[PDB]
């Protein structure tokens, strides 16, 4: 549906090939699911550290005082 | 003096920072030139033993900061803890452990707290906070100490 | 150096774009280095054959005191001479 | 808003530009995540009291059987009172 | 079949693939499409058994790739000292397959001579400590154990392993 | 001595300025030694993705029509 632009360096295209290759997909099949799975995962520990700071943020209101 | 209290760091930075000594070059520089950014920047909650003078002259200090426990699992630490040389050996030590211990308390009625680590440079303080309840640690952790939630919700029974 | 043009759709787009924001890339960026490190470990990952307890003792035994070619093996290897 | 001046040698400085060359990123933003990942992650470090086998286990015997609390601070509690 | 080569595939793609047959489609649909590319991206090395003839229609093939093994967890490793060994180095025969024409007259057992082959010249070029092979059922189980390999057992067991010492041995 | 600027956002180096406490630092020497440790790690990990080819090249080679 919509467009990227992506500009490589001959080493990092044969190896994403290679990798396509071996998982028996598209190059593009295998950079839009790599893209895709560790946006998950970052969204993923993005989200962990705001409840880290959530709960941080509870305790110090809480020893400061009711 | 009749007339000191402790108090949050209510934030104005007007305390007297400087007269204040109490025995260690390491404790004054920290209260001098870290306590009150490290309390404006949110790492520590910072309680002051002055009295109700112009200035609020600083005899005392404790940091409190949340913590957990692995090897999360939350809890607090009194990271640090300092009184002036001339009200040493008089249990204001001990007072400000303990008032100290009732902010922890009263904090563990509304967030999960399982205790209270202790931080001990010499052993002067490990002694010291030994003697007070804390449970002596061992090995990486033997310059820390750590007193139950339960406990400290006993002492006020 | 080259190019590759990928045909995203929406949400997936939207995904990306709270990803590399987050990691304060672009969404070139992101994708790209996403590609290179999951095609460095799928390649890492197909190469080697991790053995386990069993598997590694008859590997090692085998290396040590290696068996001698059966007859079959052998007949096979004076064929293609 | 704000800025930071930083004066490193000319070796550092390759070695940033090489390393922020492998990441697909420039110097700057490569020195920027950097810092910014670490001082995230000294911070967690930080406040991770990471025990041992015994302070482990005397941590857990504090939770089961809490001691009662002593003379001293309870006359300091009071003190407070 | 007078004149039957096996040859390293010249990477021009230039054989007679579709007709092939030998018996289980999944080796079949991997000579259609996976294996040229595979072996172009030189994730494997194809050999081509072929006719030697101008239309050099395929009887069989074989895959070998450069590989490494390392152990679960190395235990109790302070006797004298620990020198760390993560990349050993060995060669791994993909897959192997004959057409249903040549079954039975021990060209499979010739391919796999001509694959040591190819793994013992390798390592006097390299360093291979030994030479893995798949094995997808109890056919090519039995067969490659009747060659000299040896089965690993327990989430290795479609694996066989021939150390190099004994291909330098076929070869007296 | 080379020099390179770079701009906060005055949340940023609030972090900073709070790590480089912690670890017992200046704001200077923290960043700088940030970056350092990671330039580190980024060219070790790409020499280790380069030997990984080469080996593979070499063996590559060697079971190539030898
Ligand atoms: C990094 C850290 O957070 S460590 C922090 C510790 N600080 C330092 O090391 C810096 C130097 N010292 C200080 O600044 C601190 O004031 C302390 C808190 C370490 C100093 O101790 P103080 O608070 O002055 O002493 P403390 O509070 O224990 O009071 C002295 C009491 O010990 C009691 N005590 C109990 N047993 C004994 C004994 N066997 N012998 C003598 N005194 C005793 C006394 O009764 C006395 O006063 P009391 O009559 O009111 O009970
Ligand atoms: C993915 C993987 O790596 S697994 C690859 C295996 N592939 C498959 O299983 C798919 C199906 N089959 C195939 O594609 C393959 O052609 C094989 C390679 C599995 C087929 O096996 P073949 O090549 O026919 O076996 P082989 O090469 O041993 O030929 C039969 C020989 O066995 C020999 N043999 C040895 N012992 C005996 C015995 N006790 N009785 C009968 N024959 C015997 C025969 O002598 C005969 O050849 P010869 O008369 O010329 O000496």
């Amino acid at each position: 549906k919509q467009r990227i632009d992506l500009r490589l360096t001959d080493d990092d295209k044969s190896m994403i090939e290679e990798a396509a290759a071996i998982s028996n997909q598209s190059v593009s099949q295998f950079m839009l699911n790599s893209a895709s799975q560790r946006a998950a995962e970052v969204i993923e520990q993005h989200r962990r550290v705001i409840l880290n700071e959530e709960s941080w943020t509870r305790v110090m209101d809480a020893l400061s005082n009711p | 003096m009749d007339d000191l209290t402790i108090e949050i760091l209510t934030d104005d930075a007007d305390y007297d920072l400087q007269r204040f000594d109490c025995g260690e070059e390491a404790l004054n520089l920290f209260l001098t030139t870290h306590l009150v950014r490290q309390h404006r920047n949110k790492i520590l909650r910072a309680y002051i033993l002055c009295r109700n003078t112009p200035e609020r002259q600083v005899l005392g200090y404790y940091t409190l900061c949340g913590s957990c426990f692995e090897r999360n699992i939350p809890s607090v630490t009194l990271g640090r803890l300092a009184i002036d040389r001339s009200l040493q050996g008089q249990g204001w030590g001990a007072t400000l452990v303990a008032h100290a211990m009732n902010v922890v308390w009263s904090a563990s009625l509304a967030v999960g707290i399982h205790g209270l680590f202790v931080e001990a440079l010499n052993e002067k303080a490990h002694t010291f906070y030994k003697s007070l309840g804390f449970i002596p640690l061992v090995g990486e952790n033997e310059n820390a100490l750590f007193f139950p939630t339960k406990s400290i919700e006993l002492l006020f029974t």
